[PDB]
């Protein structure tokens, strides 16, 4: 990449890095997910166990990823034979009942329309108009960027990436405007908050438990084939990071308990 | 000898903390050193994960099932021996003899079968062993003579579910799932322990920015 913007970026990153952490997760051995909500999984490494907060940690993958590939994304083309089916912005932005009116939602898919260009070129996020140019109201997404092989992001976060797009990347500052779309995609890509579901409680439906089962199931299924190899294989640990990373358990200690018959 | 107490506290914890329904309602997380499995345990607000030894909970499991199901193979005596006791209604009450290889005919009782082994040997102080242990006693159908108790001891040992012996989340819920059919499943018949609490997972604030407008 030609840019200026992008170096500082990659820089910041370099800056932060924390080598140990960083050696922590290099050498991961994949446990399982604690908490699907709160989104927890536990990890391996050496002698101890740890609880980690994947919410945060896929954030700083998927924004890594996005600095590294910056203009040269693969596409999740969106788009299907059913016309039906189609996300529109409009449509996305009537999620927030703060955006009271048509011309507020308007307001933020204007920007949005008008960097459509640059949004495509640079971010793979493309955005297509079905009727005349100037219909807001018929702005839609086509494509999306496709940040890892083997994972399509949930979509239930798109009203928050239009909406945030729209309203917090400072679209005036060439640096602070690349940051902020990055940061966007990487907030989208993270796997759902998943809430607890009472499986023993006779007042909830059949079809909501299965429902929830197979949730529960789809992330665990991603957590260990996709993203924990990913992670283990290219995720720098930034130090601010420690927080999200916690120590449950240790084998020295543990031995000291369970022992042999 | 002093860091015992911190063994104790933990089994404490457990015959407060962990019902027989509470074993029935804990998910497994996975397997952590192919030797331990992590469950959580997510009942009414309070919420805890534990650490459960693979091979001490599948064979306390397997164990306690020899225990209650087993009918150990007696030799039939060529001429009948029999007893003095009082302790007589003790005999004449259970089938838990017939259970242990002693087949009888009902002051006046009449030894029919003696239990045996090809690698040990059983005499009277075993049936007056097992006479005295139904007096300790709780449910009387699963007394075992020490000599048996021991044998079943091992046969569970050697059977069960072995520490490195990489497991899937089907059979780990099942190990998990079993101890809820038991009554306090905190050690194996060795005394080590099946399971230990880790952790509350009380107030963590997770990240949450892809949520926040
Ligand atoms: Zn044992
Ligand atoms: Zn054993």
């Amino acid at each position: 990449v030609n840019l200026t913007s992008i170096k500082k970026l990659r820089e910041k990153v370099d800056d932060s890095i924390h080598r140990e952490l960083t050696d922590i997760f290099a050498n991961l051995n994949y446990v399982g997910v604690v908490d699907e909500e709160r989104r927890l999984a536990a990890i391996q490494h050496d002698l101890k166990l740890f609880l980690i907060d994947y919410g945060s940690v896929c954030y700083e993958l998927f924004y890594q990823i996005g600095l590294t590939d910056f203009a040269n994304f693969g596409k999740i083309n969106l788009q299907s034979t059913n016309v039906s089916d189609d996300i529109v912005l409009y449509n996305l932005l009537s999620e927030f009942d703060e955006l009271n009116d048509d011309a507020s939602k308007e307001k933020i898919i204007s920007k949005i329309w008008d960097m459509s260009s640059m949004l495509n070129e640079y971010y793979s996020i493309e955005l297509v108009n079905d009727g005349l140019d100037n219909d807001l109201k018929s702005v839609k997404l086509k494509s999306l960027p496709l940040l890892l092989k083997g994972y399509i992001p949930s979509l239930v976060k798109l009203p928050f990436f239009i909406y945030r797009l729209g309203k917090e990347v400072d679209w005036e500052d060439e640096q602070e405007c690349l940051d902020g779309i990055l940061r966007e995609i990487a907030l989208l890509y993270i796997p759902d908050m998943v809430p607890k579901v009472d499986t023993s409680d006779a007042s909830l439906s059949e079809d909501e438990k299965a429902q929830f089962i197979n949730r529960k199931e789809h992330i665990s299924s991603l957590l260990e084939h996709v993203l924990f190899p990913c992670i283990k294989r290219r995720f720098l640990a930034p130090r601010h990071i420690l927080k999200d990373v916690v120590e449950i358990a240790n084998l020295p200690d543990l031995y000291k308990v369970f022992e042999r018959c | 000898k002093d860091e015992l107490e911190d063994f104790e506290q933990g089994e404490k914890y457990l015959t407060l903390t962990v019902s027989k329904n509470d074993f029935k309602k804990m998910e497994v997380v996975g397997q952590f050193n192919l030797g331990f499995i992590i469950v959580t345990r997510k009942v009414d607000n309070k919420y805890d994960l534990f650490i459960v030894d693979q091979h001490a909970s599948d064979e306390k499991y397997n164990f306690e099932t020899l225990q209650a199901v087993t009918v150990f193979k007696s030799q039939k005596l060529i001429i009948p021996q029999p007893v003095e006791l009082s302790e007589l209604v003790v005999l004449d009450n259970l089938p838990v003899f017939e259970k242990n290889g002693f087949k009888l005919k009902i002051s006046r009782v009449k030894l029919l079968s003696l239990p045996t082994s090809k690698q040990t040997l059983f005499d009277l102080g075993d049936f007056n062993e097992l006479i005295h242990l139904i007096k300790e006693d709780l449910r009387r159908d699963n007394i075992r003579c020490s000599k048996i108790r021991s044998m079943f001891a091992m046969r569970a040992c050697r059977s069960s579910i072995m520490i490195g012996k990489p497991l899937n989340k089907k059979t780990m819920t099942r190990v998990v799932h079993n101890l809820s059919e038991l009554d306090k499943p905190w050690n194996c018949p060795h005394g080590r322990p099946t399971m230990r609490h880790l952790m509350e997972l009380r107030d963590w604030s997770s990240f949450s920015k892809d949520y926040e407008i």
